RNA sequence: ACGGGAUAAGUGCUGAAAGCAUCUAAGCAUGAAGCCCCCCUCAAGAUGAGAUUUCCCAACUCGGUUAUAAGAUCCCUCAA
RNA sequence: GGGCCAUCGCUCAACGGAUAAAAGCUACCCCGGGGAUAACAGGCUUAUCUCCCCCAAGAGUUCACAUCGACGGGGAGGUUUGGCACCUCGAUGUCGGCUCAUCGCAUCCUGGGGCUGUAGUCGGUCCCAAGGGUUGGGCUGUUCGCCCAUUAAAGCGGUACGCGAGCUGGGUUCAGAACGUCGUGAGACAGUUCGGUCCCUAUCCGUCGUGGGCGUAGGAAAUUUGAGAGGAGCUGUCCU
RNA sequence: GAACAUGGGUGAUAAGGUCCGUGUUCGAAAGGGAAACAGCCCAGACCACCAGCUAAGGUCCCAAAAUAUAUGUUAAGUGGAAAAGGAUGUGGCGUUGCCACAACUAGAGUCGAGUGACACUGCGCCGAAAAUGUACCGGGGCUAAACAUAUUACCGAAGCUGUGGAUUGUCCUUGGACAAUGGUAGGAGAGCGUUCUAAGGGCGUUGAAGCAUGAUCGUAAGGACAUGUGGAGCGCUUAGAAGUGAGAAUGCCGGUGUGAGUAGCGAAAGACGGGUGAGAAUCCCGUCCACCGAUUGACUAAGGUUUCCAGAGGAAGGCU
RNA sequence: AGGGUAGCGGAGAAAUUCCAAUCGAACCUGGAGAUAGCUGGUUCUCUCCGAAAUAGCUUUAGGGCUAGCCUCAAGUGAUG
RNA sequence: UGACCGAUAGUGAACCAGUACCGUGAGGGAAAGGUGAAAAGCACCCCGGAAGGGGAGUGAAAUAGAACCUGAAACCGUGUGCUUACAAGUAGUCAGAGCCCGUUAAUGGGUGAUGGCGUGCCUUUUGUAGAAUGAACCGGCGAGUUACGAUUUGAUGCAAGGUUAAGCAGUAAAUGUGGAGCCGUAGCGAAAGCGAGUCUGAAUAGGGCGUUUAGUAUUUGGUCGUAGACCCGAAACCAG
């Protein structure tokens, strides 16, 4: 229930390998000047 | 340190041969083979790179053994499973995929290093038919010391 | 190494290395095993004509 | 619970050491819930990366950078 | 009175004599140490233990070789009671039962047999055979063991006498009590009987599922060959 | 103290058992062979080399060297694991005797060609059953690549030789030598560096000490020199005095890791509208809904000691 | 709520039970750097030589003392 | 005044010390120094609610901005040269392609496709890769010392002699002066005693220890004695 040895620099980072987020959609307003999300709106985003 | 010609890539060249065993008692015909595999019948032969040429046979269905080894001699597997012992082949298993068999007995006359997987994928054993390798010319070896 | 090289240069003027060598010996000749290779591995004419002299020598 | 291919203890045949006689020295047909095959599921990362039908195809100049095409996704409404 | 010289007396027999004045219990025990040294398991050994043979004496009115087996001798096994003290005392922590297994053959059931003191059903000893099976209860804690009723049968073992970072805590085995024998007494004997806290968030290998990346000499979608690997395998009755 | 080989006691001509005696090795010994294996076999490492000859053991492939030669022995994979026994196994050693003995039969006659007890053997055969997986040739494999002899050839160690160098102790009385140089507990000898003092001579804002980097020098501990950073002291030669040298004590103190974006975030039921603001599921007002209900109600005492009221906030604070 | 009993002392319808999370004798400071035949630790480099695990006595048996084996320097100086 | 310390040192305390804090009480008891020569401590503009930045300015220096002299390791990041998705690994070392470099200039440096060989370090042991002990990592601190005696060795001075103690007038000068004393020059015996000899005792006889004379004062090294005596650690005992 507790490590045996300490885990390297090296197999530290193997693990972190997957733990990131993703881009959102950014679906670009047609005529606005700003952004609105996916299947969304803004006060700027006029679409 | 001083004078030594040492083998490297594109300054050797590897040639193609064909061995018959019609009369030959396997463990014989294995030897001879396994030495031109690792080219150990050069004079620039160096044990860093990988050194020799490709042997191709033509007849492992005419393979023959001396003794009580052909209803003897039984071939072993595991499957890494309780109780997965593996021996429904004996000695009798020239008549049944026989290309395993020589192919098997060649490979286990072989280094197990990382240059000595590469160079077992140079041999090509046939039941009996022939071999379809006639873009590569390869010479007629038969002839064995 | 010397030794395999060598032993390999010999088996094609159909000799052993074992008989080359006592042949060698019993003809009065001083040669290092790396000198040997190295000339089988160059000028290859003169390797056969040695193999000559300790072919007369047994 | 079936159907094959071999076989083990037994059983005889051919036929002996050693002239007559043993199933062994060569061969032989038999021969078991055992062993291969047949039934069912997963299987080309089988780096030995297999096969079959259909669809797609470029300007630069081949440093390859720019790129689009078949297709794939991000996002949204859902459940066998 | 000391000293040299010559005698004398204890008792130091644990006999090179600690001070010639020296008994016990700790189940409430405490600190410093040791596998230099015991209890459990592993390893060596096999007296005893369980098998297999050898000679056959005796048992069958015949037939020492159906069967039984006198002494004595030769082996195998490591599953009993022991012997030795080689790993562990800056901890290898627990007997049964529950849950889940896997391997063996010295075969309980099923199967294939020669031989019977086998007509038949039946059954006795031997040979081959390890694939799958191998029940619910009553009685003390019982690893034992007897009994009840079934079943084709209710075999013998190995795996830290399998398995507690998977469970119970009845049995042992701590502080409270009662009886019995023993001791002047404090107590001991384990002889019985009643009550008594079972800690841990899984880093690495292993196993059961399920994804991301790249590889296969163009890229993509769908249907596939099967070198390999796993699963399966039991058995009863009636009409005939 | 331990194993191995011998000579005994003790125990069961049991033990990797136990106690003495005589040797060798390990202990304190690296190197080669026995597949891996302190004690078994061969042999004792001062240092350099891409030189040579040998020891035990070996020469088909893995893996250096004979698929060598001559002669026999062996059909089991014996080689490559046990015994009393058992027998129409056998190559060698001696018999014994019919000129019948294999098909004759008493429980008598032929035909054509080997028969057996016994004795010493050499190699085989049966006796031979265990629990994760082939499972003691090390593996592939071998009828010689097995066994018993003979002679050869070659391979094989840090052993010996060749060539250059270091230290000793000798020697001879200036460099050729002569020999020698594994090492634990220990004994003896010669050195390197750190802080301070004394004397002499030095360096330094034209940049000292420290710190960082480098392909440099000495037989080791070590020592110089450039270059960057730094901004005020510090070397060298001879001698003297010591708080004189760090990797381990479940050592003392400080700083930062791993487990890990993991365990946890400890009493009532909330929902929307409006407001405030750089920012609101959490603050302010409003409406509905719910909980305590002999109490999470109201008031005395003990105890704590400004936590009480208003206005302003930058964080720290409050498990968001 | 206010008082009284203190460490070999006190209290105890008696359990080695209690006396500030402390009890087969509580807490604090001092003698005190108590004693430890026991375990652990002990800091730079090279050169030459190189053991023992035995005997005797011991309130002795994992301790000590003399001899046996090692090293250094003097002597005698061939007895090995 | 000092061959004393220089911020983990020296007082427990160089600064907010017997103070934060801990206990009912007796009592226990820390951490923490440094901008520059002079505050000349960033006027002004730009982004932000603010915090904090980017220019500018002050200064010899702003990587001297109050996290303020120098800024080492552990640890955390960004860019970049060579290399990596069929592989079994005390991670090194010997040999060795290819692709990049260019020094304290030398038979140079970085990276590593493949091949051979290879079970960490300290302690305790007959023997440890050990599944026996210890340590997460890095830095700082942390264990044969001094005073007075005894014996032996090297060095120097004088030599049948050698040398002073406490004192007293002096740079706390450690050189003069200071002859109480100490060792040696003669031993033997229990002593009286005799003496190159003496005791032995009935004995001069035989034997024991002596005689053939080199020591002494200070300093250096080795070991020992009395002090805690190489360093850390107990259960417990007594006093108030």
């Amino acid at each position: 229930a507790v490590p045996k040895r300490r885990t390297s620099k090296t197999r530290k980072n193997k693990r972190r390998t997957h733990f990131k987020i993703s881009v959102p959609g950014m679906t670009e307003c047609p005529n606005c000047g700003e952004y609105k999300l996916s299947h969304r709106v803004c006060k700027n985003c006029g679409s | 340190m001083r004078q030594t010609f040492m083998a490297n890539e594109s300054n050797i060249e590897r040639k193609w041969y064909v061995i018959d065993a019609e009369g030959q008692t396997l463990g014989r015909l294995s030897s001879e083979v396994a030495s031109i595999l690792r080219g150990k019948n050069k004079v620039t032969y160096t044990p860093h790179v990988d050194t020799g040429d490709y042997v191709i046979v033509i007849n492992a269905s005419k393979i023959e053994f001396t003794g009580n080894k052909e209803t003897d001699k039984v071939y072993y597997r595991h499957s890494n499973h309780p109780g997965g012992i593996k021996s429904i082949t004996a000695g009798e298993l020239r008549r049944t995929n026989p290309e395993r068999l020589i192919e098997n007995s060649i490979k286990g006359m072989l280094p197990s290093t990382r240059l000595g997987e590469k160079q077992g994928k140079k041999l090509f054993v046939y039941g009996g038919a022939e071999h379809p390798h006639a873009a590569q010319q390869p010479e007629n070896y038969e002839l064995r010391g | 190494l010397w030794i395999t090289r060598i032993n390999a240069a010999a088996r094609q003027h159909e000799m052993s290395y074992s008989r080359l060598m006592n042949g060698l010996k019993k003809a009065g000749i001083d040669i290092n095993r790396k000198m040997l290779s190295e000339i089988a591995i160059s000028d290859e004419k003169a390797f056969a004509q040695l193999v000559t002299k300790a072919k007369d020598a047994l």
